[PDB]
């Protein structure tokens, strides 16, 4: 999780997942 | 006034419904995607 590098204006919707990472 | 400001875009977003079908039951409830909703 420590090794990776990964918001909204118009329009843009980063809709969450269904599974969370804990759960995962 | 040479303050500065800031711009956020005020909140937009899709509703989306929850239904359980209508043979089943005719009550709904309703999303308001990524809504602080203190406000309708
Ligand atoms: C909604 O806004 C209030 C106002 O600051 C804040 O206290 C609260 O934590 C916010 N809720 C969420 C889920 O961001």
């Amino acid at each position: 999780f420590n090794k990776v590098t990964l918001q909204k204006f118009n329009g843009l919707t980063v809709l969450p997942p269904l599974l969370t990472d804990e759960m995962i | 006034t040479l303050e500065i400001l800031d711009i956020t875009p005020c909140s937009f977003g899709g509703v989306s419904v929850i239904t359980p079908g209508t043979n089943t039951s005719n009550q709904v409830a309703v999303l308001y995607q990524d809504v602080n909703c203190t406000e309708v």
